[PDB]
């Protein structure tokens, strides 16, 4: 049922390097809980 | 033209193509990031460099991801500290732990930092979270205090399945994070 | 399930996904194994693993490759010692050079080297290549002795475009060159 | 326009690891010539589920 979205215009050239490494990181504190990944799918193009 | 792709359905013990730092590893059929233990921080890379933009020309990359993630939590209150998929350099370690997630050492924008990262927050930290302290979705550059934010309702153990794409052409990147019930 | 894939349609100066060995490198948007230059080997590795089989389920992959290559000799007689595309162990290095491609070191089978591969032999070595000396495709497995060979005509400087598709359901391995 | 083909019975999981790498070599020896790729596009695929 329940969906969230957000949209940004984030002009990626002007932060990251040419080439990058994508994946997840996940933390806990002084409070915690378990994160983990089920599935994931990529694909990118540049022209 | 250069593309890359690569799906992952179930993660399996000896899972070669990510690299994982921290505490990540792959078990039962699942990539573990964190286990519920106070203070600790796991991150999974995929193997290949990828090509996002191109000096010579000027072109950026127009890319998808989807992923369905669990978070499990003690009690729907006691939970922190979030989960992010970013894109970094390619020899990105783990940074600051706790709220800043493995990806990130401050609030202020630093450009040394290289790192955009989308994070599904369920802890306020009163130093750079929305002032509402509620749960939230963001889009981080370059800094942990997050660019844009919107509010989000964790349902604690539910998969969520979510999409983040960029579209060069505009440079607009969307996230879409929906609970299967 | 899991898939891998990926295309480059031309190589930049910078190709970090893939892993370069001996003499590889990139220029003029060609990725280049060897220069016309006498004894050196080059290697060039996608950056990930690919899971090509599983031992919990039994299960392997399907898979098609296709790429231009490229050979320019000297002139049509003086030309060695061919091309090949490989599927090896992680953490494969370059074996033998000369005749054996940078990829093998025995002409008997030895199953520890755990390579397929399929080349593109322009050099006629008596050891072990087919002895109607011509130049030839081949698919070798553990050795430089290919199970199977089809001999080729090279077209000096031309671009050929090869696919290779390997059927799990059949296990049949399926090379083709085609000269435009 | 011409074409050659050549297919085989090749048992993969017999000879390779369960993870691999893929790549190119090329060589020259005592002769030589220049050996170049232009363009390179692979794509896999297992079920670890059904067998494709
Ligand atoms: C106001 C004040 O100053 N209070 C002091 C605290 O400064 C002090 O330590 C900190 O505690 C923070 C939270 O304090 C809580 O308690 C006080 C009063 O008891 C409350 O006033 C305060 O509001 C906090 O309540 C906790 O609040 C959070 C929200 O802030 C609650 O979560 C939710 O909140 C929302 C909105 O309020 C809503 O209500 C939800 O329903 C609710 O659940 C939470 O329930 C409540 N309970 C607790 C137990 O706090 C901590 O946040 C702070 O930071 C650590 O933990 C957070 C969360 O995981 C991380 O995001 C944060 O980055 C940081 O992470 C790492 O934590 C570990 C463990 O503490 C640190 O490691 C230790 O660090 C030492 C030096 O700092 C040494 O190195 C040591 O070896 C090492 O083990 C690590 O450094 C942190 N990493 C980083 C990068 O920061 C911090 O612990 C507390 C201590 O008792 O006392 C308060 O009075
Ligand atoms: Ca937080
Ligand atoms: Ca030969
Ligand atoms: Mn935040
Ligand atoms: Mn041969």
């Amino acid at each position: 049922e329940t969906s969230y979205t957000l949209n940004e215009v984030v002009p990626l050239k002007e932060f990251v390097p040419e080439w990058v490494r994508i994946g997840f990181s996940a933390t806990t504190g002084a409070e915690f809980a378990a994160h983990e990944v089920l599935s994931w799918y990529f694909h990118s193009e540049l022209a | 033209t250069e593309t890359t792709s690569f799906s992952i359905t179930k993660f399996g013990p000896d899972q070669q193509n990510l690299i994982f730092q921290g505490d990540g590893y792959t078990t039962k059929e699942r990539l573990t990031l964190t286990k519920a233990v106070r203070n600790t921080v796991g991150r999974a890379l995929y193997s290949s460099p990828i090509h996002i933009w191109d000096s010579k020309t000027g072109n950026v990359a127009n890319f998808v991801t989807s992923f369905t993630f669990v978070i499990d939590a003690p009690n729907s209150y006691n939970v922190a500290d979030g989960f992010t998929f970013f894109i970094a350099p390619v020899d990105t370690k783990p940074q600051t732990g706790g709220g800043y997630l493995g990806v990130f050492n401050s609030k202020d924008y630093d450009k040394t930092s290289q790192t955009v990262a989308v994070e599904f927050d369920t802890f306020y930290n009163t130093a750079w979270d929305p002032s509402n302290g509620d749960r939230h979705i963001g889009i981080d550059v370059n800094s942990i205090k997050s660019i844009n934010t919107k509010s989000w309702a964790l349902q604690n153990g539910k998969e969520a399945n979510v999409v983040i794409a960029f579209n060069a052409a505009t440079n607009v990147l969307t996230v879409s994070l929906t609970y299967p019930n």
